[PDB]
């Protein structure tokens, strides 16, 4: 339904046969980063369920797979399911409670 | 030696024109997939290559089917193994099982 | 997910 990550589409009438709009999204611009498969933070090892851990050089970023949507370590778009002393690629990082500074802070 | 069979379909007519793009092309083709896929994914259908390391994308991939990306990431060495020794049993099939 | 406010 389109070269790319396909929307939507339009038929359209034409003689002996039809025409489709196919109405496609296509990322342009690219951007490098550092990347890890998991982050220890005290023995537990976080991985999203969703996002991809990326870092610009000094803070570490857990944005999607298709659009640069740089958002904070918390755990709500990150599943334990493991430790940290099994996996190859890890490094170390924090990860925010999300409880912490509406609650534990306030 | 005797008369061969290709030269009596040559001598006629019934010639046999070659492929446009030739085996090396071809295996070039299949390494760029393959470089592709190791490298970047499943994201160099959708535009340009998006580079990944592998195990990511095979947790990408284990993301897929229902099943949580921390079965490879306890057990990378099991999958790989099993991968290497799967692809020694395609080996060694076409070594001697011919079937 | 308790004990981190009150009985820590
Ligand atoms: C990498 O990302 C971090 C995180 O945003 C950047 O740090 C921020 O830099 C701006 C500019 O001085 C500050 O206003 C923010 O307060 C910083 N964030 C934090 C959490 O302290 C950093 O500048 C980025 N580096 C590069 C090279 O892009
Ligand atoms: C799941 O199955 C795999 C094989 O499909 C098991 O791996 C083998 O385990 C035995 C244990 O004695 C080893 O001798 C073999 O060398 C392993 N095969 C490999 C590494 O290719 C695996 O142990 C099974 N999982 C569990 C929890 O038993
Ligand atoms: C990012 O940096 C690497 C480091 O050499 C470079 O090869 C690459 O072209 C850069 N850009 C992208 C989009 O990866
Ligand atoms: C990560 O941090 C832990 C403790 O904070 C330490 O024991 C471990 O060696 C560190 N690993 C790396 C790769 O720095």
């Amino acid at each position: 339904c389109g070269k790319g990550y396909h929307l939507m589409s339009f038929p359209q009438s034409a003689p002996h046969g039809v025409v489709f709009l196919h109405v496609t999204y296509v990322p342009a611009q690219e951007k490098n980063f550092t990347t890890a498969p998991a982050i220890c933070h005290d023995g537990k090892a976080h991985f999203p369920r969703e996002g991809v851990f990326v870092s610009n050089g000094t803070h570490w970023f857990v944005t999607q797979r298709n659009f640069y949507e740089p958002q904070i370590i918390t755990t709500d778009n990150t599943f334990v399911s493991g430790n940290c002393d099994v996996v190859i690629g890890i490094v170390n990082n924090t990860v925010y409670d999300p409880l912490q500074p509406e609650l534990d802070s306030f | 030696a005797a008369r061969d069979l290709i030269c009596a379909q040559k001598f006629n007519g019934l010639t046999v024109l070659p492929p446009l793009l030739t085996d090396e092309m071809i295996a070039q083709y299949t390494s760029a997939l393959l470089a592709g896929t190791i490298t970047s994914g499943w994201t160099f259908g959708a535009g340009a290559a998006l580079q990944i390391p592998f195990a990511m994308q095979m947790a990408y991939r284990f993301n897929g089917i229902g099943v949580t990306q921390n079965v490879l990431y306890e057990n990378q060495k099991l999958i790989a193994n099993q991968f290497n020794s799967a692809i020694g049993k395609i080996q060694d099939s076409l070594s001697s099982t011919a079937s």
